[PDB]
């Protein structure tokens, strides 16, 4: 076992466990009891003050439950370990696998184990709670991939050289396999990697279906193209523009603001003077593309804000610096939460594929709610960092 | 015996090296007799000069060792993290007997390597002679880990007998141990003695049936029966003179009841606390506070009881609006026969509306149920799908309500107004900023005293609303008020806003837009 330590001075996590539903508790008991028989985990005593939260998520196309341990806090307190392919995002098709099980073979430093402590809560506090800690490398922990890196490269060296037309990228418990082969040949080539993995020690995440990164779109800002223009129309037009101007300073409003001189009635239709007509058309051109000069700082946190546009439609933006969006997109349908989770997961997967990191989200929801339902629809094997917020009116309308 | 739990001092800390206060020779005398017994019983063992550690002791004749220091130097344990059950979560039992575990800490070995830190000293009576030193072999009463470690043990010790007797449930709590079954009186009283035996097996002495405790179980503000439950009988005072303090307590005492006594209202009482300058200040009761007191008094005069959980049946949660800001609910399984009830005053944010507030109540109940019954109940709400959905869809924040049924029980929640999704033709147009100017030439410039930048922004809008006709388009630069109103509140802590809200309810169509 490799000696792993927490960053210097840092102690272990003591995270509260969110109340789970009887159903999930059951799933977890079933699961954990077997992981014990197989000695992957071991009941711990009171001498262990640490604790990480566990959850039961659902497997897509499988009646089976998956245990999901929120090692977020742990990973943050875990020492760093001492390369992302820019080509991956370019492949036509990317398939994601769950090689999480690979870790269950490698033992965890007996001295670090205490920090993997987790607990199966009890209903109504009627029982103490089933406490356990990991003997092997735990899924979801930042160490595991690293420590398994080695045996991981060895396992892939054959397929990699046999199929160098294929890009294989691992992230935590996931393996990203991208290519450009025909879709049929893909799934076929994918399936082959599988048995080549079984040959050493893996389900299709995201439905066994493919991401198509190449087709990923950057939703630019858009302006209302319309027949006749009323005072209100323009007022909004000028507003939306006025805003966007902070990003693309080449935006001029002058001529439009001129049509809006004098307390006219909102509904009154205002014809556009050629001068303004062209000003708009220019503003239109400027927006056609993302503002130049926006580069990804590997050293900076990747942030992600989501907005609810109603009807099952959402808008998101990935940036590191304000107004300096690295990416933006939309998402269409379910209920508010289901969608919102699906989104985050979509936005994360991409974030990973592209930059190899997970973004920190800002969610348009009350925490108690998110805490309550999110697990009911979550399917990833990772959990991004998130915070909860209140979406400003204008900025929603502007997307 | 029991598997030992390994202990350590907090990183980079040494054992307590604290000096023993002088002790009345009469006190020296009683300690020796006491300590000698403990050594005769194995609990402690005299030690040598090897050990530099020491923890102060004193007599109360009983013994007490001050472990504060040792505690500050002792590692943190996964604690008893007390989170107690709520009666509504329990299931009915035929018999439930509790056993008081005889000195359990003294019955549990102590990690060898640690014992040395538990060292203390009994001063000798005469000057030239040294006093006897000791350390523990078992859980020291008053020591940091004793509880966690004691319970832990207990649990492992109860595992076997627990899986061997499925038809039995045991709830551990400090020294108490509760055993329940739907077993025959004797057949139950049987298993009990079966247990006591198994406990004795590891040396844990429990009370005799002649001396055990039987229901009702008055525990943590509750009164527990085999088939039912409630709150310890609460009695309202009958004073002429009410102090801020008496009031504050009463209100507290009233809230407590709310979880089972529906209809308890504290508004008028709580109102009494306004302005108060001291806990001893006498506040005379208002006429409506009297009525409230009197009303609750009567509500409390009826011994209502709670029912237990039938895992078999479903959970139904019903909610009502006990008045602006107040919501009442009751979770039942069997038709209008609760397990629990409760209120909700929780106003989240300065402004809000019934739809939102009710939705928030659903989330509390939801959260609360998962904690007590492990599942969410089907809800019966006084709002209709269309209404909800209409608010739902148009709100920037995401939200989701479990499975729910509309129950036509006034008052039904609704929206007293909605903003036009598009400017109104034929309606006058106002431009606000403190004043307004309209496309029709009208204008009013008013001077506000004590206002705040934002409160000025609303006044304008208010003004405009006032002066405008049944239909109005309003144009503002205030992004704030916009948000406020777009939110569509129907109650606010700000008087101003309520006025506006009233105006809004009255109009036929209002269109609000924002411009820089
Ligand atoms: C021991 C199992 C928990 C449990 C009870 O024990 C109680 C637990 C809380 C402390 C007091 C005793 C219980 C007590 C009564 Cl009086 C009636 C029904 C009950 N149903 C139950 O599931
Ligand atoms: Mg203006």
């Amino acid at each position: 076992t490799v000696p792993v330590k927490l960053k210097p001075g840092m102690d272990g996590p003591k995270v509260k466990q969110w109340p789970l539903t009887e159903e999930k508790i059951k799933a977890l008991v079933e699961i954990c009891t077997e992981m014990e028989k197989e000695g992957k985990i071991s009941k711990i005593g009171p001498e262990n003050p640490y604790n990480t939260p566990v959850f039961a998520i659902k497997k897509k196309d499988s009646t089976k439950w998956r245990k999901l341990v929120d090692f977020r806090e742990l990973n943050k307190r875990t020492q760093d370990f001492w390369p992302h392919p820019a080509g991956l995002k370019k492949k036509k098709s990317v398939t994601v696998l769950d090689v999480g099980d690979a870790y269950f073979s490698v033992p965890l430093d007996e001295d670090f184990r205490k920090y993997t402590a987790f607990t199966i809560p009890s209903i109504n506090n009627e029982t103490p709670g089933i406490r356990y800690q990991y003997n092997v490398l735990p899924q979801g922990w930042k160490g595991s991939p690293a420590i398994f890196q080695s045996s991981m490269t060895k396992i892939l060296e054959p397929f990699r050289k046999q199929n160098p037309d294929i890009v294989i990228y691992q992230y935590m418990d996931d393996l990203y396999v991208g290519s450009d082969l025909e879709i049929g040949q893909h799934r076929t080539k994918i399936e082959e990697l599988r048995q080549h993995l079984l040959r050493w020690g893996p389900p299709f995440l995201w439905m066994g279906y493919e991401l198509h990164p190449d087709k990923w779109t950057v939703q630019p800002i858009v302006l209302p193209e319309k027949d006749s223009w009323t005072v209100n129309d323009i007022q909004k037009l000028v507003g939306k523009l006025n805003w966007a101007s902070q990003i693309y300073p080449g935006i001029k409003v002058r001529q439009l603001c001129k049509l809006l001189r004098g307390t006219k009635a909102l509904t009154e239709v205002i014809p556009l003077t050629e001068e303004a007509e062209l000003e708009l058309a220019e503003n239109r051109e400027i927006l056609k593309e993302p503002v130049h000069g926006v580069y990804y700082d590997p050293s900076k946190d990747l942030i992600a804000e989501i907005q609810k546009q109603g009807q099952g439609q959402w808008t998101y933006q990935i940036y590191q610096e304000p107004f300096k969006n690295l990416k933006t997109g939309k998402y269409a349908r379910t209920n508010d939460v289901k969608q919102l989770t699906e989104a985050v997961q979509k936005i994360t997967t991409e974030s990973i594929v592209i930059w190899g990191k997970t973004p920190k989200f800002k969610l348009p929801i009350q925490k108690e709610t998110w805490e309550t339902w999110w697990t009911e629809y979550w399917q990833a094997t990772w959990i991004p960092e998130w915070e909860f917020v209140n979406t400003p009116p204008l900025v929603k309308l502007w997307y | 015996p029991i598997e030992t739990v390994p202990v350590k001092l907090k990183p980079g800390m040494d054992g307590p090296k604290v000096k023993q206060w002088p002790l009345t020779e009469e006190k020296i005398k009683a300690l020796v007799e006491i300590c000698t017994e403990m050594e005769k019983e194995g609990k402690i063992s005299k030690i040598g000069p090897e050990n530099p550690y020491n923890t102060p002791v004193f007599a109360i004749w009983r013994k007490l060792v001050d472990f504060r220091e040792l505690n500050k130097r002792t590692q943190d344990f996964w604690e008893v993290q007390l989170g107690i059950p709520h009666p509504a979560g329990l299931k009915k039992k035929k018999s439930v007997t509790v056993l008081d575990v005889g000195d359990a800490y003294f019955s549990v070995p102590l990690d060898e390597d640690f014992r040395k830190y538990t060292a203390f000293t009994i001063p000798s009576i005469n000057n030239e002679t040294p006093g006897i030193r000791y350390q523990y072999n078992v859980l020291p009463q008053g020591w940091k880990g004793s509880p966690a470690i004691f319970q832990s043990s207990m649990t492992k010790i109860l595992e076997p007998f627990r899986k061997q007797n499925p038809d039995i449930v045991i709830y551990q709590y400090m020294d108490d141990l509760y055993v329940g079954s739907d077993l025959e009186i004797g057949q139950h009283r049987t298993k009990i003695e079966e247990l006591r035996q198994h406990l004795l097996r590891w040396g844990l002495t429990t009370p005799d049936k002649k001396h055990q405790k039987e229901p009702p179980f008055l525990w943590m503000g509750y009164e527990l029966h085999p088939d039912k439950w409630t709150v310890q009988p609460i009695v309202l005072p009958e004073k002429d003179s009410w102090t801020v303090n008496d009031i504050q307590k009463l209100v507290g005492k009233l809230n407590w009841a709310s979880q089972i006594y529906p209809g308890i209202k504290v508004r008028q009482l709580c109102k009494l606390l306004r302005g108060t300058k001291a806990l001893t200040e006498v506040i005379p009761l208002t006429e409506e506070a009297e009525l409230e007191l009197a009303e609750n008094r009567e509500i409390l005069k009826e011994p209502v009881h709670g029912v237990y959980y039938d895992p078999s049946k479903d959970l139904i949660a019903e909610i009502q609006k006990q008045g602006q800001g107040q919501w009442t609910y009751q979770i039942y399984q069997e038709p209008f026969k609760n397990l629990k009830t409760g209120k909700y005053a929780r106003m989240r944010g300065a402004h809000t509306n019934d739809v939102k507030q009710l939705t928030e109540a659903v989330q509390k109940i939801t959260t609360e149920s998962i904690v007590i019954w492990g599942k969410t109940p089907k809800f019966k709400l006084p709002i209709q799908k269309e209404t909800w959905e209409t608010w739902w869809t148009e709100y920037w924040q995401a939200t989701w309500i479990p499975e729910w049924e509309f129950v036509n029980t006034p008052p039904l929640v609704k929206l007293w107004y909605q903003l036009e999704k598009e400017p109104i033709v034929g309606a006058e147009t106002f431009y606000v900023d403190a004043g307004y100017v309209t496309n029709r030439g009208r204008q009013k410039v008013v001077t506000l005293t004590d206002t705040t930048n934002q409160k000025t922004e609303l006044q304008a809008i208010y003004l405009a609303l006032q002066d405008s006709g049944l239909e109005v388009n309003i144009v503002t630069d205030s992004q704030y008020a916009l948000g406020i109103i777009q939110a569509q509140p129907d109650q606010s802590e700000s008087e101003l806003v309520n006025q506006i809200i009233e105006q809004l309810i009255k109009k036929e169509k209002v269109y609000l837009a924002w411009v820089p």
